[PDB]
């Protein structure tokens, strides 16, 4: 099990960026992918979520419509599309799984997110 | 789905008793996380579910449940224990997590 | 259904429309179920099928073998 | 230009050793399926408050086993005197619609199971708890409402009678005059196909496409194992197949494809009661294979 | 077919009797038999029958308990053995051989032949 | 189940048409039957079922059914049916006849 996170960078307003989360030791379609994202120095928040296997996707109210989120579970990856960059969305953003164990499938706890990854920072000016 | 957390701040010396609380909106059914994050660094998970413990982590956190006002409990406070927590619920989406509370060196 | 909810012998439902001419061999069988029964053997499907008591033809034939 | 052959069947022989053999078995189970099922009901009950997140079908699942299993005393006591009735009428048809809701309760929840099993690995798997468990208690309202439609027919028309000859009460089903053929056959073949045929297939299905998807997956395999999978799908048809041939070898007896003889008779009763035998003890060795395996709720049995 | 009963004569109060029908002309060991009364100028009761293959049984109400009835395949007659006979029982016993076809909600049971009956009295 | 036939006594003569009823207290499902007796001899069938005449039997008698009221037609006395007319049911275990009816001319 290891996560990494990759892009980041500056970029004006109003542009785009790719953030891709590649995932290892674990095959993906088994646990669901969650972004969530820390402004300087405030809380954390959650932003959007997929399953790679029948690509389900939710989101956040706050940014509802704005992204797009898909799954690659052939090489164990997420992608998620950011648009429409406004100049208070800069934050670090973490890619986090949230696993799911089959051997207790009648008696199980509500799961919560395990491995996170160092993330990426992302700036606008 | 607001969830109150408090205290935001604390002042706890090495080796006494901590105490967080976190306050749900709604009802959720026992589906609270509790996450531990250093400064500047990837948060990690304390506790899952309730009241389970991570396979993992010292035995001092202990959660707990009431109706719904969650709390997490520290019996005692090592060198490496001086960071920020939040609480999160996973029963309605989208998920929000907690204010954030910190513990300082008194 | 439990089979103690259950009827069990060798006719359970009857046949009457059936002619006198499509008969070929009868059988007068006698189960503590379900006392005297009447089983036929129809000689165009060959099909044994039961047959109701009350058609006329049937009734002489039947006291005929039996008395004798 | 016909024949009149004439053949009388023998009185029905001893029969004592079988029927009190089969109640010896039936007392056995009946106390080996009450207790299993009562512990597993009152855990899932417990565990609420221990923050697990326990199944809704495992629940009715255990509720329809147990209520299966109250009612066999009726039929061991109807069946000591050989098939024989002599409670009165309201309690056949009670006991018989108790027992058919309850049965046929079980044999879908199984299929249900299967479903969501694979389910919860593939599709479910980043869906809020408060949907699936909507999801699931909306497929448990709609399971009963079909299991009561299914079992209500042959409760109607059960009625009793008094053999004029032998004088002594039985409890059957009596159809319409103009069509007892077509309901006989319906009503003993509805419980062949949606009590055996369309269950299994799909439970076959859906554990196969779970066992390749876990397979698949190499975290997943070194915790769970592959023999409690195909054990789940074989414990099924060992315990149904026997009485679902003998089901449906008695339909060919009705239809009179197979010849009749003085043996058939007996031959297809000793088969019947001694393969419904079987197909009751599916419902004590369901909580052992579904819940009593499962680690977490050893642990949680011993705590409570 | 034939029947012919025997046994009917003079019996002091609460004594015993034995009656045997003997049928010759059919399937003893299929029909079942049926013994029924006729009081002096009245008309007809049931009394029993007796089912001959399997020895089915049973009794009328008036008779219950008392009278006892047996079928000898082998010497295919019907036995009525009545005990405790009261003063209400001098009548005359008739012997009749039923076919009991199967229909669907019951059992034929028209008494078909009779026979010629003796006169039984309690005196 | 008392089973009562009725009128108890009845008239008639040579060339006339007479019905008797016969009612069973409980339900009989068309099991019924009809014997006729002389004054000192055995009796003999007439009826049996419902309304299957008998083998041996003229066609003058005639049975039929309505809901449970069994009825037996005579039409054109003919002198040697001056007898007692029975009636039974067979559903139960327990057979019954009925009081009995008797025609004269
Ligand atoms: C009920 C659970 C615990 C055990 C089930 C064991 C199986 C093998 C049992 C269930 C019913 C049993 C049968 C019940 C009755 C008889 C009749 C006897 O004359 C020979 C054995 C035989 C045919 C038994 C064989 C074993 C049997 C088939
Ligand atoms: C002898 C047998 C048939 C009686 C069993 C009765 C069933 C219907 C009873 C037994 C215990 C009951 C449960 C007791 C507690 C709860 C918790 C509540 O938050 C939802 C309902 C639920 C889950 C109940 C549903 C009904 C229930 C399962
Ligand atoms: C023929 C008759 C007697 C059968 C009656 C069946 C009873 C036992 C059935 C009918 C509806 C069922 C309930 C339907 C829904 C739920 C919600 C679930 O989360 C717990 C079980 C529970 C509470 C069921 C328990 C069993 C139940 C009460
Ligand atoms: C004879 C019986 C056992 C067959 C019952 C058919 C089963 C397979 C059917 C009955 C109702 C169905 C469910 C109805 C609604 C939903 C919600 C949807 O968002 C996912 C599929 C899911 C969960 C279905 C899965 C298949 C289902 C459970
Ligand atoms: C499939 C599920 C949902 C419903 C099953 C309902 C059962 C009771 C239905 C399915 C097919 C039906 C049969 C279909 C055809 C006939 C022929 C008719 O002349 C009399 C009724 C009769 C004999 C029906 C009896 C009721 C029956 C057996
Ligand atoms: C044959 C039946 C009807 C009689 C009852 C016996 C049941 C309880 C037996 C039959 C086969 C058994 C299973 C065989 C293999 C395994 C794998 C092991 O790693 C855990 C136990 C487990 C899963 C067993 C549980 C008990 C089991 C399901
Ligand atoms: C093969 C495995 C799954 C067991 C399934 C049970 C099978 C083998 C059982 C169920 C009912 C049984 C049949 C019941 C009645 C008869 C009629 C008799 O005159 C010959 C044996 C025969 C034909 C039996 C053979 C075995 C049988 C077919
Ligand atoms: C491998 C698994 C499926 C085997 C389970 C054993 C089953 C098939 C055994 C248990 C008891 C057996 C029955 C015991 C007695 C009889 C009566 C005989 O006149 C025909 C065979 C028949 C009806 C047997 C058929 C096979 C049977 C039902």
């Amino acid at each position: 099990v290891q996560l990494v996170e990759s892009g980041g960078g500056l970029v004006q307003p109003g542009g785009s960026l790719r953030l891709s989360c590649a995932a290892s030791g674990f095959n993906i379609s088994s646990s669901s992918i969650h972004w969530v994202r820390q402004a300087p120095g405030k809380g954390l928040e959650w932003v959007a979520s997929i399953s790679p296997s029948y690509g389900y996707t939710s989101y956040a109210d706050s940014v509802k419509g704005r992204f797009t989120i898909s799954a690659d579970t052939s090489k164990n990856t997420a992608y998620l599309q950011m648009n429409s960059l406004r100049a208070e969305d800069t934050a670090v953003y973490y890619c986090a799984r949230v696993s799911y164990w089959d051997w207790t499938w009648g008696w199980s706890k509500y799961e919560g997110m395990d491995y996170w990854g160092q993330g990426t920072l992302v700036t606008v000016s | 789905i607001q969830m109150t957390q408090s205290p935001s701040s604390l002042s706890a010396s090495v080796g006494d008793r901590v105490t967080i609380t976190c306050r749900a909106s709604q009802s959720v059914s026992s589906a609270v996380a509790w996450y531990q994050q250093k400064p500047g660094k990837a948060p990690k998970l304390l506790i899952y579910s309730a009241s389970s413990l991570y396979s993992g982590v010292p035995s001092r956190f202990s959660g707990s449940r009431s109706g719904t006002d969650f709390t997490l409990t520290i019996s005692s406070l090592q060198p490496e224990d001086f960071a920020t927590y939040y609480c999160q619920q996973s029963y309605y989406y989208p998920i929000t997590f907690g204010q954030g509370t910190k513990v300082e060196i008194k | 259904k439990p089979v103690s909810l259950s009827y069990r012998c060798p006719c359970r439902f009857f046949e009457s429309h059936v002619a006198r001419a499509n008969v070929k061999h009868l059988k007068i069988l006698n189960t503590p179920n379900c006392a005297l029964q009447i089983v036929a053997r129809l000689k165009n499907n060959n099909r044994q099928v039961c047959i109701d008591p009350k058609l006329k033809w049937i009734q002489e034939y039947l006291e005929k073998a039996l008395n004798k | 230009c016909i024949v009149v052959d004439t053949v009388m069947c023998p009185n029905m022989p001893n029969k004592s050793v079988l029927l009190y053999t089969l109640s010896f078995i039936y007392i056995f189970i009946f106390v080996i399926g009450m207790i299993a099922n009562s512990v597993v009901v009152w855990v899932n009950i417990q565990a609420k408050t221990t923050g697990y997140d326990t199944h809704c079908y495992i629940l009715n699942l255990a509720i329809a086993d147990l209520w299966v299993v109250l009612t066999i005393p009726v039929w061991v006591v109807s069946l000591v005197q050989h098939n024989q009735w002599p409670m009165g009428e309201l309690t056949c048809k009670v006991t018989h619609l108790i027992f058919s809701i309850n049965l046929f309760g079980s044999i879908f929840f199984l299929t249900c199971m299967s479903v969501d099993r694979y389910l919860s690995i593939t599709y479910f798997t980043n869906t809020p708890s408060s949907r699936k468990k909507m999801v699931r208690r909306v497929v448990c309202i709609l399971v009963w409402l079909l299991a009561f439609c299914v079992s209500l027919p042959d409760t109607y028309y059960l009625k009793t009678v008094t053999s004029a000859s032998n004088n002594e009460t039985y409890c059957r089903s009596f159809y319409p005059e103009h069509s007892i053929k077509e309901w006989l056959i319906g009503m003993e073949l509805v419980s062949v196909v949606l009590g055996f045929a369309v269950p299994f297939s799909i439970i076959a299905v859906f554990y196969f496409l779970l066992a390749r998807a876990i397979s698949a997956s190499s975290d997943q395999e070194k915790h769970s194992s592959r023999k409690i999978i195909f054990s789940y799908v074989v414990v099924f048809l060992v315990c149904w197949l026997p009485y679902h041939v003998a089901v449906l070898l008695d339909i060919f007896s009705i239809l009179h494809y197979i010849p009749f003889t003085c043996r058939l008779e007996h031959a297809l009763f000793t088969a019947l009661h001694v393969t419904q035998c079987l197909s009751l003890v599916h419902c004590c060795v369901n909580p052992v294979l579904y819940s009593f395996i499962n680690r977490n709720y050893r642990y949680e049995l011993m705590k409570a």
